[PDB]
C-alpha cells in the first residue's frame, strides 16, 4: 500500500504548485499560467510568437497597460524605461511627414477640382496623424552604444513596438546626448552593423575646438505599401 | 530677489457648497486682475490668471508601481479623497 501514499503525497504537492504562480514562472512562458496571462494580452494563439521573434515573455512587464484600447505615451516611456532603466524619453504628438501625391492638382472642364476635397499643391500633402515622435537621452557612453544602429537596445525597443503599436502608428526615433558620447566618423572597406551612417550617425571628428548633439536612430514601420496589387479578375457580387 | 513667484499654490480651505463655487468662478469666469499697493492707488492692471492644480503628475500620492495605469489611480483619488 505504499504507492497509496505515495501517489496521495504527490498529488498533494502537484495541487499546491497549482496555485503558487512565482514557483512555475520557469524563466519564460512555459507554464499554462503564463500562456493565460498572454492570453489575456491577445497573444494566445500559437504562431503570433514567431511573427515577433523576441522573448515574448518581456510583454508581461507590459501587461497592466495591454488591457487598454489605446496607447498612449506612458506606454512608450515605460518601454524605453525597461530596456535601459536611466534613459530618459519624451513623446509629441502629430509629428509631421510628407505624403507624395498619386495625381497632381490641375484644372479640367468634364470632371473639375471641388474644394470639398481641400486640395494643395501637387507635389506633396503634410500628415500630422501619422506619425509620433519619441525622444530618448542618456547619461552614459554604455547606454548610447546599446540604442545607436545596430545596438540591442536598438533591436529590443523595436521588437517592443511590433507589438505593442503594431500598425497603428508610425514611429521616428532620434536620441540627444552629449557629443563626448559619440564615436568619431570613421571608412571601412567593409560595413558593419556598428558602422556609421551617413545621415544618422556619421559625424565627423573636431579639431579640438560637450554640448549636447541630436542623432536619429530610425524609423519604426510594420506594413512597407509595396506594390503588389494584382488589380482584380472578380469580386464579390451579391445583389443582395 | 528670493521669493519664488513661479506660481503660487493657493489652498482653498473652505466647505464644498463655497468652494467648489468659488474654484470655478477662479478658474473659468474671470474678467481681470489687480494689485494695489499702499502709496499708491488701487487700479493696477496685471497679467494673471488661476489654473486647478488638483490634477498634477507631480506629486502622484503614491509609490506609484511602473506597471501602474495613471488614469486608475486618478479615477480613485477621485472618489476616496475630494479636498485633494
Amino acid at each position: 500500500l505504499d504507492i497509496f501514499s505515495h501517489r496521495l503525497i504527490t498529488q498533494y504537492y502537484r495541487i499546491w504548485r497549482k496555485y503558487s504562480y512565482p514557483a512555475t514562472f520557469e524563466a519564460g512562458g512555459q507554464d499554462k499560467t503564463s500562456q493565460y496571462l498572454l492570453g489575456l494580452a491577445r497573444l494566445g494563439i500559437p504562431g503570433c510568437a514567431q511573427n515577433i521573434a523576441t522573448p515574448v515573455s518581456r510583454f508581461l512587464a507590459l501587461l497592466p497597460l495591454m488591457l487598454l484600447p489605446g496607447r498612449t505615451a506612458e506606454g512608450l516611456t515605460s518601454l524605453v524605461t525597461l530596456l535601459a532603466p536611466g534613459t530618459q524619453a519624451r513623446v509629441w504628438h502629430h509629428d509631421r511627414r510628407r505624403i507624395p501625391l498619386k495625381t497632381p492638382l490641375t484644372m479640367r472642364v468634364h470632371h473639375p477640382v471641388s474644394l470639398k476635397s481641400r486640395p494643395v499643391m501637387g507635389d506633396h500633402a503634410t500628415d500630422v496623424n501619422g506619425q509620433v515622435l519619441l525622444q530618448l537621452s542618456t547619461q552614459t557612453g554604455s547606454e548610447v552604444q546599446g540604442w545607436l544602429p545596430g545596438g540591442h537596445l536598438y533591436s529590443d525597443l523595436l521588437a517592443l513596438l511590433h507589438v505593442y503599436l503594431g500598425s497603428r502608428l508610425d514611429v521616428r526615433l532620434q536620441l540627444c546626448v552629449e557629443r563626448s558620447l559619440l564615436p568619431d566618423a570613421r571608412l571601412s572597406c567593409r560595413p558593419a552593423a556598428g558602422s556609421p551612417q551617413l545621415g544618422r550617425t556619421a559625424v565627423m571628428r573636431t579639431q579640438a575646438k560637450a554640448r549636447v548633439m541630436t542623432i536619429s536612430l530610425g524609423r519604426y514601420q510594420r506594413v512597407q505599401e509595396h506594390y503588389q496589387r494584382k488589380e482584380t479578375q472578380e469580386n464579390g457580387d451579391y445583389r443582395w | 530677489s528670493q521669493v519664488d513667484l513661479h506660481r503660487l499654490s493657493l489652498y482653498l480651505a473652505a466647505e464644498a457648497p463655497v468652494s467648489s463655487t468659488l474654484h470655478l468662478m477662479m478658474t473659468k469666469r474671470l474678467a481681470a486682475l489687480y494689485l494695489r499697493l499702499p502709496g499708491n492707488d488701487e487700479r493696477i492692471r496685471i497679467d494673471g490668471w488661476f489654473s486647478p492644480g488638483g490634477f498634477a503628475e507631480e506629486d502622484r500620492l503614491w509609490p506609484k508601481g511602473d506597471s501602474a495605469f495613471s488614469g486608475y489611480q486618478l479615477l480613485l483619488e477621485y472618489f476616496t479623497f475630494r479636498e485633494k
